[PDB]
């Protein structure tokens, strides 16, 4: 309505007043608005905005429930159809069939789209959000009736296709690229002996590698179930977010087993030599956008027992202090440089998920959860698109794969890297800093003299590939 | 960092949704679900430019040709797909121009007509038939496969390079 | 025009973050923004002279506990948040102040520590340990309400005095 049949038994021909929706500032975007008047829109006769379902099965649980979305769209789809008009009811009772020419402009310009865009609602809801599903049986056996018992021929193809959807999702990646991958590097430690893989031994250009595939595999995992209503911060963090929990783990781990490789290499020599192959690593890192693992080698360099080993810096080559300088510089004023390089390298990549985290966390403990107006209650929408648009910023970056040939071996020696072994945070971070404390004391105590304990050739590979036949 | 909007239309069936989820995750979909609406954003870079991608694949069937010129009117460029092997989708681009011709009030929408399914020899639509229509309208012909990659990239960065100039 | 670079530190989940927003945003609009650069920037006259604040919110990355060292150096003053219906959140603050004064290398880092009132649960901390704990300490303490924005202010500006008068 739209056009025709008595608006009284449809909820949804509800009029657009002041007091259910609010509009914005070439579609037009929703402020707020009741639930009903919400529903509505996300399967508008007029156009579709796909997004918007998008935003709305991301966020909606904050304002209403799961099963009472089924049973609100359900709603909507039962449309009261227009009753036999008044040429319709002079033709059915002289003989024949009326033509019924406003009875099919009704049923082709909005019956059939509110139809359809609300199956495409329920494509999206399974193919997409199945967590609704997958925590709550009689939802997917309240779904599985309806689509069923839903009997047209137009939806036939639809119907079809949500109902196999629907078969794939309660059970369980081919990738096609173009070009092949480089070939797998290797340095001091040979294939196979990962007894004597260690940072040193390990080509650094490899490590870079398998640890940027690790990281993305990471980062791709993150779904937003695990962000919306930032529940990465509460008693049951542990429950609802998972993967997004495990990778803070892994970067947080990686930037305390290079912390803990600078600080117990005691002699200098040596040590200078560590410093400058994860100088070298974060080189690589920086070619292939994995800004992730670029912050966990610049906040290693910068936590403690790191930062004041002045002696040991003072003897990086000149061009590494400049690689070192420059992506601390990312992180400087408020992320302003790295959001930069961020928003324009030609990915994959592997984005910093710290900044995210933040900007979801803010938005939503910052914006109203309604609006009072006319002292009514809108649901505030704006704030729900604002979030919308972070995880879906976040999406956006989980789609293109790395071409990067992963090594079983060397892959499975840094999942099972673990730095700090048995003991806590406090334990470990204090041993970290003593550690740093002995390896080169205050001032003026002078500077002491250790043995070596690498065996092996300390001079670096370098970082330029090296590719035969 | 510029935005461009492509919009893929074509046939029921020819591959709108195989390549477009080639193109954004380098994964062939195998499964054929009829696609009512759905839309992607890709971050790429083009001839040095960093554009924001921002691609809606159409619905193909009929039933959905009610609810054609909503997306046609906010489009940038597009895409108009068939595939080798059906001789029928490649009769339905003639209306697919023209529907966009009307919906824009212009003669000069950027587009790019798209043959996809090319792994296969099954095919029943010539090159010479579909490039002649390329030229009648006065745009380019790309063939692809959603399958095997091929000439998926090349297509939908042509149309931006379209959208750029002009 | 003094700068002044203000770090606020503290355990995560008690709504340590509402202490900022509700200081930047004057609490009279509805769309606030985080995204928005700037929107940590703010300029204040304390005391007479003119300066600008510069406010770091880390807050949700309290898991990425390899950074703290990072964020911290960069701070001139610091803000010690903790909930007070939250026990551990309080019994934490011992430890993030010997992490600041580690990380600054000294004894004598300008501080205060803040007791917030985030929802309407327990008092579990009462208004007199952290009275007394701040005087262990040499630091002022602020108590904050996050529903009514009261005291927010009062402890920005207190912790700019204690830069000063460092
Ligand atoms: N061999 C081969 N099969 C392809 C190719 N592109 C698509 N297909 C297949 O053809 C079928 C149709 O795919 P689909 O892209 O979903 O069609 P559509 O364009 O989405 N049509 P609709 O309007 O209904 O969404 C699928 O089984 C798909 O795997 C291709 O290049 N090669
Ligand atoms: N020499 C200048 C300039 C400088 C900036 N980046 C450097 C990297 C290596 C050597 C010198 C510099 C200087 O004041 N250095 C001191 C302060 C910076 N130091 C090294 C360092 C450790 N962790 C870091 C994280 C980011 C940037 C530098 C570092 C070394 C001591
Ligand atoms: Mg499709």
């Amino acid at each position: 309505q739209m056009r025709l049949p008595s608006a009284d038994v449809y909820r949804f021909a509800e009029p657009d007043s002041e007091e259910n929706i609010i509009f914005e500032e070439g579609i037009p975007i929703i402020k707020a608005g009741t639930v009903i008047k919400l529903i509505e829109r996300l399967t508008y006769h007029m156009y579709a905005d796909p997004n918007f379902v998008r935003t709305f099965l991301t966020t909606y649980r904050s304002f209403c429930k799961p099963q009472e979305l089924l049973s609100l769209i359900i709603e909507r789809f039962e449309i009261p159809e227009p009753e036999p008009t008044e040429a319709d009811r002079i033709a059915i009772e002289n003989g024949d069939q009326p033509l019924s020419a406003e009875l099919k402009r009704f049923r082709k310009e909005y019956i059939q789209p509110v139809q359809l865009r609300v199956l495409n609602v329920c494509r999206h809801w399974v193919e997409h959000h199945f967590y609704d599903f997958e925590r709550d049986a009689y939802l997917l056996q309240r779904m599985e009736e309806f689509i069923g018992t839903v009997r047209g021929k137009a939806m036939k193809k639809w119907v079809e296709s949500i109902t196999k959807i629907i078969q794939r999702k309660k059970i369980a990646h081919n990738i096609t690229f173009q070009s092949s991958p480089p070939t797998v590097e290797w340095h001091i430690s040979r294939p196979g002996h990962i007894e004597t893989f260690d940072l040193l031994t390990l080509h650094p250009i490899e490590i870079a590698r398998q640890l940027t595939l690790l990281e993305s595999d990471l980062y791709r995992a993150v779904q937003p179930s695990e962000l919306v209503g930032s529940v990465w911060t509460k008693e049951d963090k542990e429950i609802n977010s998972p993967n997004l929990l495990k990778m803070i783990r892994h970067t947080t781990n990686l930037t305390l087993w290079f912390e803990k490789c600078i600080v117990e290499t005691e002699n200098l020599e040596e040590r200078v030599a560590v410093v400058s192959r994860i100088i070298e690593i974060l080189q690589v890192f920086q070619e292939l956008n994995n800004f992730n693992g670029v912050l966990e080698v610049v906040s290693a360099m910068n936590s403690s027992p790191v930062y004041r080993l002045d002696h040991t810096f003072e003897q990086i080559p000149s061009r590494q202090k400049k690689i070192l300088e420059e992506a601390h510089e990312l992180s400087e004023d408020h992320y302003k440089k790295y959001l930069a390089k961020l928003r324009s390298i030609n990915p994959p990549c592997v984005p910093f998920f710290g900044i995210y985290l933040t900007n979801i966390l803010k938005t939503e403990e910052g914006n109203p959860e309604v609006l009072k107006r006319h002292g009514k209650e809108l649901i505030n929408f704006s704030k729900r698109r604002k979030v919308a648009e972070i995880t879906g910023e976040i999406q956006q970056y989980q789609n293109q794969p790395y071409c990067l040939r992963v090594e079983s071996d060397i892959k499975r020696f840094f999942e099972n890297l673990n730095p700090m072994g048995n003991s806590m945070e406090k334990e470990f971070t204090d041993y970290l800093f003593n550690k740093s404390l002995e390896i080169e004391p205050r001032n003026p105590k002078p500077l002491p003299r250790f043995p070596k304990k690498y065996s092996y050739p300390l001079k670096s590979p370098g970082v330029r590939p090296s590719n035969p036949r | 960092m510029t935005e461009y909007k492509l919009v893929v239309v074509g046939a029921g069936g020819v591959g709108k949704s195989a390549l477009t989820i080639q193109l954004i995750q380098n994964h062939f979909v195998d499964e054929y679900d009829p696609t009512i609406e759905d839309s992607y954003r890709k971050q790429v870079v083009i001839d040095g430019e960093t554009c924001l991608l921002d691609i809606l694949d159409t619905a193909g069937q009929e039933e959905a040709s009610a609810m054609r010129d909503q997306y046609m009117r906010t489009g940038e460029g597009f895409l108009c797909v068939f595939a080798i092997n059906n001789t029928k989708s490649f009769e339905d681009i003639h209306q697919y121009r023209e529907q966009i011709k009307r919906v824009k009030d212009s003669d000069d929408v950027p587009m790019v007509l798209v043959g996809n399914k090319c792994d296969l020899a099954a095919r029943t639509v010539e090159s010479r038939q579909a490039q002649d229509l390329a030229r009648s309208y006065g745009i380019p012909y790309i063939e692809t496969s959603a399958k095997t990659r091929q000439g998926v990239e090349d297509a939908f960065y042509t149309l931006v390079r379209e959208i750029r100039q002009h």
